[PDB]
């Protein structure tokens, strides 16, 4: 922290943050009953 | 057809790669008695270090929790690494380069990497969204490419 | 030529994915004894839609083919389509947008399908090297290279 | 027809890796009007090729289609191949060996092969139930031998 | 002598189609409505 | 201390999954200058815990760990557990059961998960040969002393 | 009756030669082999 | 009251005698990207 690092400039000054749309597209179930009722 | 391009960035991929892989499901078990609807959050973090001259790799460490508060219903991580060589230029440059456009080559592997964990824990997949970083970049400045020769002949 | 850079057009991309995956490994058995000199030849398909009004879909087909000599190793062809809600493009306009810049987001899905399936065949990964569609485009468009590199700091 | 030999079967894993691949999604972007559970189909295909002396060579494939009222969901299909040195095996022995035993090896990677490219095509997880393999086929045969007495040594 | 005996005869005569199976399906409620919209 | 009776065998699988992954790259890009011929090591765990009514789930956990050279190659770990219905097996014979069969059914996806994780990390995927636990187990159930109660039943 | 759009018009066709930045093949050497270990 | 003694509770400690079939096989070769100088 001072002014030039050269070969670099992103990343180590705070991490760019990303923010969801919706978790409402995902994980309504997969895995409802006891999954697989039978195995042969 | 008559003009000297010279540092103007020279980028070419070495080997991209899993540093690191992780799944966990605590609640593995219990998500049967469970509702189907979890505050699911993206949690980065964004790594580099320098192998040689020019040559700096990338690490783009993904987390995606899935909780609908304390109650987790699961968690996944990578940490996707590229090596990735960046010539000629650097400081705002560079920033261009290796903060918006190295996190776009590492995006899609580290996507399948966690959908493919989050699978192996049976729970319904999760395609991360396309989410252009290079873009927010385009709109402000440095944008401005166009691939030609490097030097090397300045310490 | 007629770039026309107005804020005019816009672009929403809705969905990405793979609309025909193809991975043949013909005589996978016998290339894993055979010397390690295959001939990757990289094939490029291009190729738009119409879904509906104002939404335009872009698939390209890379097809990877690797051979030692007389005997290939793996075919990895990957038509990754992507949905974009594309307006205001005419000309050269819409030319770049599906001819350099919507491709290049399908560019990394379909190099890391195409990798995947490579590393699954258990066969040496290969990363796709970045391909600046707009570059090569625009040496065609208009001619794109030029930089002041001159002067050094002297005492 | 029942050759007693002295080594009472042979079974060593060589090598496991995907041989072919197949997803196609030909109405990808209208199958949105077709949204639900859809008819899931599966098809198991049996190929083999001896590679050299005692060097067998079992490709195991899991094809899945489905598809809503008339029309595609998604198709898929995964060859996972497998070398194996076999030798001793015999009939019963022998059809347990690599109609069972082989397959049930190969089947997690096929299976996690199918779950990939349905991620691809984006469409929810796909994970196949557990089916025994080995005790199906040992019903198939209404029952059969599945214990011996060792006998290895460096010769 | 038109008599032959390749060594793979027990596997490679016919396929065996599985019959499907499974009480809680893959698809239940994760499709196109919170899709990739909302990006501004 | 021993105890025999017989109550209807039931064993149907009702799920499995990994409960937990990591795979660790510690000297990802400084091994890859000289990562040759790796020496690996194979790591056994397991955990347990009754779910419900004739349900009991077992966790087994296969870890890998490769060094080559003067330092780490890379690391693996998974914990496959697996959702089972167990009933009608006591005494010994589901002391048996236990040590041999229901991990023995487990091992293949565990080995699966491994193998995809050590290939994303562009290391030689790892096959993970079958090995008879039966016969590894049948000299510990001669090396205890602590049954769960004491009432000889005989023929 | 049908939508004749002059906006597409273009993109059937290479518009330009991609060089492959993979020479010497993707190899640079030896690999694993058609044997994993051993069984005695 | 006393029920549930053998199940599921048999091993616990681990580390089973698995010294491999192969303590060293798995791959060899020469590790370089091919060529990659430059994208132009």
């Amino acid at each position: 922290a001072n002014q030039q690092k050269p070969l670099l400039g992103l990343f180590a000054d705070g991490n760019m943050p990303v923010r969801w749309l919706g978790p409402k597209a995902t994980y309504h179930g997969n895995i409802d009953k006891p999954a697989v009722t039978c195995t042969p | 057809m008559s003009e000297q391009n010279n540092t103007e960035m020279t980028f070419q991929i070495q080997r991209i790669y899993t540093k690191d892989i992780s799944f966990e499901a605590p609640n593995a078990p219990h998500v049967f008695q469970k509702d189907w609807q979890p505050e699911v959050k993206l949690d980065l973090d964004t790594a580099s270090s320098q192998l040689a001259d020019d040559v700096y790799e990338v690490v783009l460490r993904v987390t995606v929790t899935a909780s609908l508060g304390e109650e987790t219903a699961f968690l996944c991580e990578v940490q996707q690494g590229g090596i990735f060589s960046i010539a000629g230029i650097e400081g705002t440059q560079m920033a261009h380069c290796l903060g918006a456009y190295c996190p776009n080559i590492l995006f899609p592997y580290a996507r399948e990497c966690i959908t493919s964990m989050v699978s192996r824990g049976t729970f319904p997949q999760l395609n991360l969204a396309p989410v252009n970083f290079d873009a927010l970049f385009m709109n402000y400045l440095q944008q401005q490419a166009g691939e030609g020769t490097e030097e090397h002949q300045d310490a």
